[PDB]
RNA sequence: AGAGUUAAAUUAUAACUAAGCUGUAAAAAGCCCUAGUUAAAAUAAAAUAACCCACGAAAGUGACUCUAAUAAUCCUGACACACGAUAGCUAGGACCCAAACUGGGAUUAGAUACCCCACUAUGCCUAGCCCUAAACCCAAAUAGUUACAUAACAAAACUA
């Protein structure tokens, strides 16, 4: 509100398509965790049903890196079987 | 009589030291349609990709070079005792045994 | 980079007080989750709503315009053919990953382990 | 490096549409809520040429709230802008709403041209709380 | 250098704002404080419109005052900064180089944590 | 623990502009001293950083700055001493927003509830009380060891 206008969360469209621009800041808004936010607001949630969550989704990140992790050091042997019917 | 701490001291996989960026000789004993499997002879078989130049030079019993990455494929993973082998180790191509 | 999980759980050593507290035991499971159908949309919602509006305008005669109509067709077809291709499509999987089964077998191939 | 996207309030930048600045088009508000979408549009200088609203537009109570009407609400708007003779629109969404997308694709498709979007939504940096969940 | 002194000014003219800057650093030598140096950094159009003295000001002047000064003086000097009807904003901070650079020697690299959960041979 | 400060948001209150605005699974009631825009103090609360794991004895503590400042040459120890989340009580201020209670509106066989709408004690400050929690990491303190060893499950087993 005291900042200059029209230079936060801006996308100009280009060659005039409307939806690829809009596609655009709602890639930037959801890459920077504010629609999350947005959402989050709504109503409230309670600081130890926050903890909650935060731990919750901590985990879940820590899982799924792992496994993706495993899963792209794995990738190699996906390659077809020399052995085969031995 | 040789001691086998002799043997260990003068071998060439311990002159090799730290395994990354080092350039290595290897030998192809076994294909598969785009991958090579390569005995540089140092425990495990690494694999390759036939390359784009001069696809039909690399054959079973063909020596190649190769940039040796690493030794062997290995690590520990959530919630595990003891870490995971690929049972290869991980090198690159360079060219045919450039003679 | 993964999360420190250093410190982070409850546990008999550990002089911190708990960060994590997990629902489910922290280790790489051998299988995957399988994937996620996703679901639909109402499929052609704009022809629909343009074609409205020209009967709105036009007292209801079906012969004043073709246009909006035709447009109205070819929007149903374009939607049922992309039904029935996305029902054959099924080897999209990730589109540069493996399909499910694949991650499955190769993961017990070289399972995980809690044991010994 | 073509269309970088925020031009500056120097005037570094010559960038003309209708031979205006930036500066000189015409900003719509759209107002997307969750039963509700309304657009105003407002010249440079804050004088309000045009506004829709989903009810206004003849709606009513729940189905108001979805993107038909949004994208409805925003044909007749750009009516009444385009009256007043505005070729070219720099967007603005307030909230998150279902007549977000729906709108703002209504401005164009009810023949007005769109430079720009520009999000924005009210984000507290934590001040005044919210009303409390539901279920409970 | 001890402490550190962030002047936003009212823009103004060349006399003006050498009369504001010279009964500033007089204060200070009022309250006991010994001054270093002072560094200009122009005057900017500020990050966001700043409201202070009924007046919501644009641009402004940068300064920095490098000075010494006896802990219990700290307050005064804010009052009579806040008092003043030509700063635009006042602040009072350590200054930068008494803080010390303990060598990042550089990343420890964690290793994965072991021995979390039990031996069990679990299905 | 003090003292000073405010970026986002919100609200008074004006200027325009349109008649609606709010609200749900769907509605109704409610408000049009309403809504969008443009201005704007106070009060309250502190996005991102945090995929960090620090500080405190614990409760607790994550906007900014400065002042004061974190017991013990360090073993255990009470019915003694000093603290102790929320809620609550006493007196005085504060009041954006939230909100037990309560009154409307739906839902329902009923609906003293879940959903909707207002509005209050109350959350906020200063001073004084009250001394309770799933105050739980349900895992006492201080030195150790990984020997011996699987009731089950959970955070593996044990000495002194
Ligand atoms: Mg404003
Ligand atoms: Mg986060
Ligand atoms: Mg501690
Ligand atoms: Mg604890
Ligand atoms: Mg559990
Ligand atoms: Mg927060
Ligand atoms: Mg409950
Ligand atoms: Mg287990
Ligand atoms: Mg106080
Ligand atoms: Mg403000
Ligand atoms: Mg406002
Ligand atoms: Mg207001
Ligand atoms: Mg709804
Ligand atoms: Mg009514
Ligand atoms: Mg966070
Ligand atoms: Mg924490
Ligand atoms: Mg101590
Ligand atoms: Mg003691
Ligand atoms: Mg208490
Ligand atoms: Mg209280
Ligand atoms: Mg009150
Ligand atoms: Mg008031
Ligand atoms: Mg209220
Ligand atoms: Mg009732
Ligand atoms: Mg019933
Ligand atoms: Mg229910
Ligand atoms: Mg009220
Ligand atoms: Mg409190
Ligand atoms: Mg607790
Ligand atoms: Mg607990
Ligand atoms: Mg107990
Ligand atoms: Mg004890
Ligand atoms: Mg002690
Ligand atoms: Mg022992
Ligand atoms: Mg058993």
């Amino acid at each position: 509100a005291n900042h200059l206008k029209f230079i936060a969360r801006t996308v100009m469209v280009q060659e005039g398509n409307v939806e690829g621009a809009y596609r655009t800041l709602n890639r930037i808004l959801t890459m920077d965790g504010l629609i999350e936010d947005i959402k989050r607001r709504r109503y409230y949630e309670k600081p130890c049903r926050r903890r909650q969550r935060e731990s919750y989704e901590t985990c879940r990140r820590i899982y799924n890196m792992e496994m993706a992790r495993k899963i792209n050091f794995l990738m190699r042997k996906n390659r077809a079987d020399p052995w085969q019917g031995c | 009589v040789e001691s086998f701490a002799s043997m260990l001291r003068h071998s060439p996989l311990t002159q090799m030291g730290p395994a990354k960026n080092k350039l290595v000789i290897g030998q192809i004993f076994h294909i598969v349609e785009d991958d090579l499997y390569i005995d540089f002879g140092g425990k495990f078989h690494c694999v390759c990709k036939r390359p784009e130049v001069d696809g039909e030079k690399y054959q079973k019993g063909t020596r190649v070079r190769l940039r040796l990455l690493d030794l062997e494929l290995t690590s520990r993973f959530l919630g595990a005792t003891t870490d995971t082998t690929i049972l290869e180790a991980d090198a690159v191509l360079l060219g045919l045994q450039e003679s | 980079a993964t999360p420190s999980l250093r410190g982070r759980l409850a546990r008999l050593g550990n002089p911190r007080r708990p960060i994590l507290k997990p629902n489910k035991p922290l280790i790489l499971a051998n299988h995957v989750g399988e994937r996620r159908r996703e679901k639909g949309e109402a499929t052609c919602i704009t022809e629909m709503s343009v074609m409205m509006a020209c009967w709105k305008q036009n007292e209801f005669r079906d012969e004043a315009c073709r246009k909006e109509i035709q447009d109205f067709f070819d929007c149903a077809s374009r939607a049922e053919a992309a039904r029935k291709m996305r029902s054959i499509q099924e080897n999209l999987g990730e589109l540069g990953s493996l399909p499910p089964k694949k991650l499955n077998k190769l993961l017990h191939r070289f399972p995980n382990k809690p044991h010994v | 490096s073509f269309s970088i996207y925020p031009p500056i309030p120097g005037q570094e930048n010559s960038l003309r549409w209708a031979g205006k600045k930036f500066e000189e088009i015409p900003i719509a508000h759209i107002k997307a809520s969750y039963n509700n979408t309304q657009i105003q549009v407002v010249s440079a200088a804050h004088q309000p040429l045009a506004h829709a609203s989903c009810g206004t537009e003849g709606f009513r109570n729940a189905k108001k709230g979805t993107g038909i009407a949004a994208q409805t609400a925003g044909i007749a708007a750009a009516a009444k802008a385009t009256g007043k003779g505005v070729t070219h629109v720099r967007v603005v969404v307030k909230g998150l709403g279902p007549g977000r997308l729906s709108a703002i694709k209504g401005l164009t498709m009810g023949g007005l041209e769109v430079i720009s979007i520009t999000d924005n939504t009210p984000i507290p940096h934590n001040g005044c709380r919210p009303r409390k969940a539901r279920r409970l | 250098p001890r402490y550190e002194l962030a002047l936003i000014l009212k823009a103004m003219q060349r006399p003006e704002t050498a009369a504001a800057l010279k009964r500033t650093l007089e204060a200070l030598m009022d309250r006991g404080a010994v001054v270093r140096n002072l560094e200009n950094l122009g005057e900017r159009m500020l990050p966001y419109k700043i409201s202070a003295h009924n007046q919501r000001h644009s641009r402004g002047g940068y300064f920095l005052v490098d000075f010494y000064a006896p802990a219990t003086t700290v307050e005064s000097m804010m009052e009579h900064l806040s008092r003043d009807i030509d700063v635009i904003r006042p602040n009072i901070v350590k200054h930068p180089l008494t803080q010390e650079v303990k060598e990042c020697e550089g990343i420890v690299p964690v290793p994965l944590e072991e021995k979390l959960y039990s031996t069990k041979k679990r299905k």
